[PDB]
């Protein structure tokens, strides 16, 4: 709850991407929104605005095929707490590499693509 | 300040610092008391056994004996960790379904024997669920004492649907002893019994087919595997080494009327409201060290399906390290940024 990144989740109608390094929740320049580390994970946070001025939260947590359990791990936790703290009013959808549901890919208009690398392990 | 993981196993302890990817500290769960009078743990008491009453502080995953459990702790951070607990944050397990009383008691020992400033109690099955990178599905635990399935939704266990079964490996170790007898073998002591625990854990397998294994097994000697004794002899082991697993799915064979793990799984799932099932069954996280059995997917997979309506996608997840799935879920939650958020400090619970 006193998270700073908490705090911002889910103000605006938009889309939040963060990435877990290091057992922490940390904002993806968003330069690089679309273009996900096939050696990370990932917690992205799309808030629609309704007719009725309430919003609406869908989480998803992105699973790269080389990361390391220490990041998949804290990508379903964090993902757990953000909803906790969305007064569970968010959907939680899991998302692996390359099987990614039609409503994430649609987050994003040139597509999803994966790059080599990451961010290292914290174990 | 780096939080302590202690994982209660009815069999081992698994204990270390957030952050590893594995506990640094497995020992037996095991008190020994002199016979003629000190209390000695683990791996110490089993090689005294000859002068110790040996006791098991934790039955079916549930604390029964609370000084003794006290001496399991002390051993595990002063002997083993060599941590003081009064300067860590302490990340405790727990059974599903824990009375609440349970735990008031573990929180009071911590807090009031130990001083640790900090503490956390966390359900083992969930801290599985974490581990395999999952909010929802539904775990399947089974460790030496207790097996449970555990159901939970977007993070959180399903009281309603939680189902026990007291049958784990330290029946199956029973029962393989008992079953050898028909080759003329006859342990029957404490040190014994861990010897047949470690023919069982290399030499064991479960079935794709119980009937059909049974046929092909008895049409040549292919079945048969050796296992060399601490004194040197060697044992051959055949179709006991499927039939002894076996009795997860059939319980009868230990004179038990109890519903196999594949009917467990199949009924707890049914406790769940329809809506949610379909991410349950597609996410069948198999825990702990009973479940390291080869060909335990592929079979649970074949009897799950069976049984679920055919709608269903059946999914059974193996993870390789799943041993120690529950420790390794308390080491990431209890590393992650928020975690200081989430404990109850000696401080609150001392105003209480
Ligand atoms: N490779 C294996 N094959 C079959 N059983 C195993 C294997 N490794 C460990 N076990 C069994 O798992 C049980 C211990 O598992 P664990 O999950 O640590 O239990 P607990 O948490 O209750 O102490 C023991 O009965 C042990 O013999
Ligand atoms: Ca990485
Ligand atoms: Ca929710
Ligand atoms: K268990
Ligand atoms: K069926
Ligand atoms: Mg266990």
């Amino acid at each position: 709850v006193e998270h700073p990144e908490f705090l911002k989740a889910g103000k605006e109608p938009g889309l939040q991407i963060w990435r877990v390094e290091k057992f922490d929740l940390v904002p993806v320049p968003p330069n690089l929104y679309g273009d996900f580390f096939t050696g990370d994970a990932y917690v992205i946070l799309k808030t629609v605005q309704l007719r009725n001025g309430n919003l609406q939260y869908d989480l998803h947590y992105w699973l790269g095929n080389e990361c390391s359990q220490d990041e998949s791990g804290a990508a379903a936790i964090f993902t757990v707490q953000l909803d906790d703290y969305l007064n569970g009013r968010a959907v939680q959808h899991r998302e692996v590499q390359g099987f990614e549901s039609s409503t994430f890919s649609g987050y994003f208009k040139s597509g999803l693509k994966y790059k080599k690398g990451g961010v290292a392990s914290g174990f | 300040v780096q939080a302590l993981v202690v994982d209660n196993g009815s069999g081992n302890v698994k204990a270390g610092v957030a952050g590893d990817d594995a506990p640094r500290s497995v020992f037996p769960s095991i008190v020994g008391r002199p016979k003629n009078p000190d209390a000695y743990v683990g791996d110490e008491a089993q090689t005294k056994r000859g002068i110790l009453t040996l006791k098991y502080p934790i039955e079916h995953g549930i604390v029964t004996n609370w000084d003794d459990m006290e001496k399991i702790w002390h051993h595990t951070f002063y002997n083993e960790l060599r941590a003081a607990p009064e300067e860590h944050p302490v990340l405790l397990t727990e059974a599903p379904l824990n009375p609440k009383g349970n735990r008031e008691r573990m929180t009071q020992i911590m807090f009031e024997s130990f001083n640790v400033p900090a503490m956390y109690v966390a359900i083992q099955a969930v801290l599985s669920l974490y581990s395999s990178g999952r909010t929802t599905g539904i775990v399947l635990d089974s460790g030496d004492g207790v097996s449970h399935t555990v159901p939970i939704y977007e993070g959180y266990a399903l009281p309603h649907a939680i189902m026990r079964l007291d049958l784990a490996g330290r029946d199956l170790t029973e029962y393989l002893m008992k079953i050898l007898h028909e080759r003329g073998y006859g342990f029957s002591t404490s040190a014994e019994k861990e010897i047949v625990r470690d023919i069982k854990e290399k030499l064991c397998y479960i079935a794709l087919n119980f009937d059909e294994e049974m046929k092909t097994s008895e049409q040549s000697s292919d079945i048969e595997k050796s296992y060399e004794l601490p004194d040197g002899n060697i044992i051959t082991v055949g179709n006991e080494r499927f039939r002894c697993p076996e009795a997860l799915f059939q319980p009868s064979f230990l004179g038990k009327e109890a519903a196999g793990i594949h009917t467990t799984t199949f009924n707890s799932i049914k406790k769940c409201d329809v809506d949610i099932r379909k991410d349950l069954y597609g996410n069948i996280v198999l825990s702990g060290g009973t479940t390291m059995y080869e060909g335990i997917g592929e079979r649970l997979t074949r009897d799950i399906t069976t049984l679920a309506p055919s709608t269903m996608k059946i999914k059974v997840v193996a993870p390789p390290e799943r041993k120690y799935s529950v420790w390794i879920g308390g080491s990431i939650l209890s590393s992650l940024s928020t975690f200081q958020q989430m404990w109850i400090t000696k401080e609150e619970y001392d105003e209480s």
